[PDB]
């Protein structure tokens, strides 16, 4: 008659989780290298997904993190003294303008929280409610897009979550200085519904339930084959 | 010991006294007004709705696997609720699932029905994507299969996989009943209606799918039936639907 | 301590900040008329709708009136349109339909009303049908009366009121949607012919209003589609 | 294949030969770990309690 | 209908309401303090005597003829009890004797079921003196015979005179049961401890014989079972021994 607290839907699924790690330059180059992008989803990261693919309907607030570090770029022309960097962080909420490349006019919308950030200090935090136009969040969804049963199937338009950016705000003249970004992701006042058997098959693909057939366990030697067993010794004489 | 139930006044159905398993624990019901994202108050038909739709019978043999049914699409051909259903736009309604066996007491076998929310289904070639076709008919039951499909458009069908990609063998945690031909020989489910919004349109959604899978194979001697007949009927319990009226 | 959320500047947050210029006393406010506390107030308000668009008169006063010819029209339609404000070509440059455009999601219920500008000696009947969201529109005068339909003397009374209602089988409806033959119609026909005496005109105008109703709601602000240029004005 | 569940009960004559046999621990065994208990209990380092078996006879 | 019994927290039977035959009209019961002809106090092991010993199944066929077990005999391996005869001296018990059998209501037959007291045996040569293995197997039924049996140390097996020299259609006058398939399937005897002295020892004295005979045979049809399975349990009811401690 031991405690059970460690198993409630809160200490099981408010595990930060590091869900994407990314690199961008601070200099010229090709555009989509000067800024990183991410869509939030709970697809991606296999380990996840198997845990919140055990419940069909899902209500929880998200919590991000962001841990940026950067270091300079092997070259001609090597910076000799640069200030400090600071990096831009932008979320947009489902159905806001999305840049196409650095140094847009998207990154300066006022629909778009932003947040500035110098080296040196904590890594910068957001939290996001739970932004959605039904009343739950479903992991698993059987129908179509239109109602012509026709369309993309498995796929629900009430889960959209926005998107992450993420650039340089200084210009640099002298060098390049690449940086690493990595998203650390975690639900709070989590509610869950409808509990479902957890998978058996591996993934295939992120936006598809598709599987190739498993069989239901491991093998045995015989039916009555108890797991190995003892030698003779002191006590068996 | 035997029960008459006379749903629609045109419906007669005879039970006995058997176990009855009530969903989620929760009991069908009409919309209240503390849940609504919709203003026109919703008209509610109950005069023929509410009245036994008995399928067409299948035959349970000694190499058969399986069916599934996906509802609410397995009554659109069947009577006013198919009416409702291309007249209107949005709807609500949970079921009464009746399944019955015709077995002697020289048959065996063991049967397990289950109840399957959001039963979305993987595709026989995994880069490819299912289509409307194959995944459910009106009203005629789509078997399971023994062994590996190698369609293109085709939900895999091996039976111990379920074609959700889950172990069968634990398919038993959602709303399910055992029908085991030595002891029982019937079982019903009450189901409600389960979904992150109050209401949505019936041909885009499926609701669930309900499950027949076999797990002792029938036996039976020589001189005796070659199979076992089963018999499916539903009942749609507090049925809504959106208002056509001006406000 | 230091919360990730704590240095940054999110455009939509509402915080208190240092003032500029303090010892300065401002000016009293004074009780000027007409103040606004809702953009509803601006949507309640009937305006004329121009269902005459034909390309002949969208640069014209002529968009506006709806041209009932007399002589001898045995059952021929009037008018006919689709209810969708904010998107059908009629209804977007109206007041109802230049609010709904700001706001990506909304619903409620819409009034119209028809005033009959004619000599006061003319007289006839109207038919007023109104198909559900999910049906098509009358062929005929048969199939527009076996619907919902008003039939409207111009002899007993001259404006007639009609409310639209909503029913959705979400709760709110969308500008930027695709769901054509699926938000209903309107259409006018022709049940008697337009009867006059020696000495008045033969032929009269119908004026229609379109306005908002006492339920709406909206939700999703977002830039209107109508103004085009992102260039600075000098 | 779905021959995995069914335990086998032959009839014939039988002496006293053995049905079946296993050995209690779920989580590890090959019998249990991908059951609904073995499944849950995998994602715990540590776990205690009773196990309720059931037997029933087609 | 069914009732389930659990002795010693360790054994499971199942039973349906059914007559009981309760010996003599006793009921068995520990030794009072009025009958004794020793000193030392019993001790009472109940923990482990006192639970279901079930024992092998039988195979009752068309040429069967009958079985017996001496008692105690019988519990010789089984368990506890094993031990507590081997390590005492002097020992006392009841018995409570389950029979059942399995068989469809296409096979007939009928049985007696019968607990003989002293059930001293003969020897198939008249002249020498039978043995203590040609007696009884631990637990294992020794079978009767249909025909006179000619050995020079074995026990007279024709089934007619039941080994004892009687007639074998008047052994109802001991306690007794009739298993008749067209309307029982089981019987059960409660056997009180019945000698001329308080306490004796287990491994010298027969207490008594169970004997099951058939007195209609089996009979069927091509297509059925060749046999009906008979099973035998024996609970020991209120067992006592001597004492091992000084006074």
């Amino acid at each position: 008659y031991h405690s059970r607290t460690e198993s409630s839907i809160e200490n099981f699924l408010c595990r930060a989780a590091c869900v994407y790690i990314a690199t961008y330059a601070s200099a010229g180059g090709t555009p989509t290298e000067r800024y990183a992008s991410w869509r939030i989803n709970t697809r991606q990261m296999v380990q996840l997904r198997r845990k919140f693919e055990l419940f069909t309907y899902l209500r929880f607030d998200m919590e991000i993190t962001f841990v940026i570090t950067s270091t300079q770029d092997p070259g001609t022309q090597l910076a000799q003294d640069m200030p400090v960097l600071t990096h831009q962080i932008m979320y947009i909420p489902p159905g806001g303008p999305v840049p196409n490349s650095a140094t847009d006019f998207a990154w300066q919308s006022s629909t778009n929280p932003s947040i500035f950030w110098t080296e040196g200090c904590a890594p910068a935090r957001m939290s996001v409610p739970f932004i959605s136009i039904g009343n739950a969040y479903s992991n698993f969804y059987d129908g179509w897009s239109h109602f012509t049963q026709e369309g993309v199937y498995g796929f629900n338009s009430l889960n959209n979550m926005g998107h992450i950016y993420v650039r340089h705000v200084n210009e640099q003249s002298l060098g390049v200085s690449t940086s690493t970004l990595r998203v650390y992701f975690k639900p709070k006042h989590v509610r869950a519904w409808v509990p479902r058997p957890p998978r058996l098959s591996p993934y295939v693909k992120s936006s598809n339930v598709n599987f190739k057939p498993t069989a239901v366990t491991t093998e045995r030697k015989d039916i009555n084959d108890v797991g190995t067993l003892r030698p003779v010794g002191y006590t068996n004489h | 010991r035997v029960r008459s139930i006379t749903l629609g006044n045109s419906t007669i159905t005879t039970q006995e006294c058997a176990n009855v398993v009530v969903g989620y624990g929760v009991w069908p019901s009409y919309l209240q007004d503390n849940e609504a994202t919709a203003e026109d108050q919703p008209t509610q038909p109950d005069v023929a709705t509410c009245r036994f739709y008995t399928l067409d019978s299948i035959q349970w043999q000694k190499e058969s696997d399986g069916w599934w049914w996906k509802f609410p699409e397995a009554l659109k051909n069947m009577g006013l609720f198919g009416q409702n259903m291309e007249y209107h736009y949005l709807g609500r309604s949970g079921y009464t699932i009746h399944v019955q066996c015709n077995a002697s007491k020289f048959h065996q076998g063991c049967l397990l029905v289950v109840c399957v929310p959001e039963a979305e289904m993987g595709c026989s070639d995994v880069e490819r994507e299912v289509v409307a076709a194959s995944l459910s008919s009106e009203d005629t039951a789509k078997s399971f299969s023994r062994t590996e499909s190698n369609g293109q458009h085709t939900v895999q069908t091996v039976v111990y996989n379920a074609g959700m990609g889950v172990g069968v063998g634990n398919l038993t945690i959602f709303p399910h009943q055992w029908i085991n031909l030595r002891t029982n020989n019937s079982a019903t489910i009450v189901m409600p209606y389960i979904n992150s919004v109050p209401m949505d349109n019936m041909f885009r959604h499926y609701n669930f799918t309900l499950m027949i899978i076999p797990f002792a194979k029938l036996e039976y001697t020589e001189q005796a039936s070659n199979y076992v007949p089963i018999t499916v009927t539903v009942a749609p319990m507090c049925a809504e639907y959106n208002g056509l009226r001006l406000a | 301590m230091l919360t990730p959320g704590s240095n940054q500047f999110l455009t939509s947050d509402d915080f208190q900040s240092p003032s500029a210029m303090p010892q300065f006393d401002v000016t009293p406010e004074m009780k000027i008329p007409g103040e606004v506390h809702n953009l509803m107030e601006i949507a309640e308000v009937d305006s004329v709708v121009p269902v005459n668009n034909t390309k002949e008169n969208i640069n014209s006063m002529e968009a506006y009136r709806i041209p009932v010819t007399g002589g001898d029209q045995l059952h021929t339609q009037v008018f006919g349109f689709q209810m969708q404000p904010g998107l059908n070509s009629v209804f977007k440059r109206t007041l109802l339909g230049e609010i709904l455009n700001y706001y990506a999601h909304w619903s409620g219920s819409v009034k119209l009303t028809f005033v009959f500008c004619g000599s006061a000696m003319a007289t006839g009947k109207f038919l007023l049908a109104y198909s559900p969201p999910g049906a098509s529109p009358p062929q005929n005068r048969k199939q527009a009366m076996l619907g919902t339909h008003v039939i409207w003397d111009v002899g007993l009374q001259s404006s007639c009121v009609l409310c639209i209602p909503w029913i959705s089988q979400t709760h709110y409806r969308l500008v930027q949607q695709d769901e054509y033959t699926s938000a209903g119609y309107v259409t006018c026909w022709y049940q008697t012919g337009l009867i006059v005496p020696p000495g008045a005109p033969p032929s009269c105008t119908i004026l229609c209003f379109a306005s908002a109703c006492n339920d709406f709601s909206v939700r999703n602000l977002r830039d209107t589609p109508f103004i085009e240029q992102t260039q600075l004005l000098q």
